[PDB]
């Protein structure tokens, strides 16, 4: 399968989640995502058929996990946009008040800004710490997609916010939305990830 | 709050 930020994956014929992004580990081709998606060894497939399982993960306290794929997957330096794509750059953060956009499965390409850094989130399973806000609107199934500016500058993965009945929180003034993501920089560093860029 |  051809590896780009924003598609679906479902995980043990289940769950479905979006890719995050696209990185290397030595030799390992792999992709980051959010925690929540998977546990250790759970199977991850692309349009029917296996491409990895959940190398690692870290889920609640943080929300972060990375897929080691097999060596047929083709790993792109590029995150979904409707047909079109943005290329990654690099993973430079931005700073509150910067524009940013998301991609993932549920509800496509949303754009808006940071609004806070260092948010707790209290799941049911338990507090996810130092999440960034931002106010671009995500439904149920985006989790783990990128978060990434128009320059190219890989933000995080999606990891959860204040959704309505409807499955997302598109339906509500940007002002209202809390939509969080997990930081990529310490899954880079926890993991020992290199990402692809173009 | 919810993960997703």
């Amino acid at each position: 399968a051809n590896i780009v930020g924003g598609i679906e994956y479902s995980i043990n014929n289940a769950s479905l989640c979006s890719v995050g992004f696209s990185v290397t580990r030595g030799a390992t081709k792999g992709f980051v995502t959010a925690g929540h998606c998977g546990t250790v060894n759970a199977t991850a497939r692309i349009g029917g058929a296996v491409v990895g399982t959940f190398a690692a993960r870290v889920f609640p306290g943080n929300d972060r996990a990375w897929v080691s794929l097999t060596s047929a997957q083709t790993l792109l330096p590029r995150v979904a946009n409707g047909s079109s794509f943005v290329t990654v750059r690099g993973s430079t953060e931005a700073a509150v008040g910067a524009a940013v956009c998301r991609s993932g499965r549920t509800t496509g390409y949303q754009c808006g800004t940071i609004t806070a850094k260092n948010v707790t989130a209290n799941y049911a399973e338990g507090a996810v710490r130092g999440l960034t806000q931002g106010n671009a609107c995500m439904g149920r199934g985006d989790s783990g997609g990128s978060w990434i500016t128009s320059a190219g500058q890989a933000q995080g993965v999606m990891s959860g916010g204040n959704v309505q009945s409807n499955g997302n929180n598109c339906g509500i003034p940007a002002s209202q939305r809390s939509s969080l993501f997990e930081r990529l920089q310490p899954i880079l560093s926890q993991y020992g990830l290199s990402l692809v860029t173009g | 709050a919810a993960p997703l």
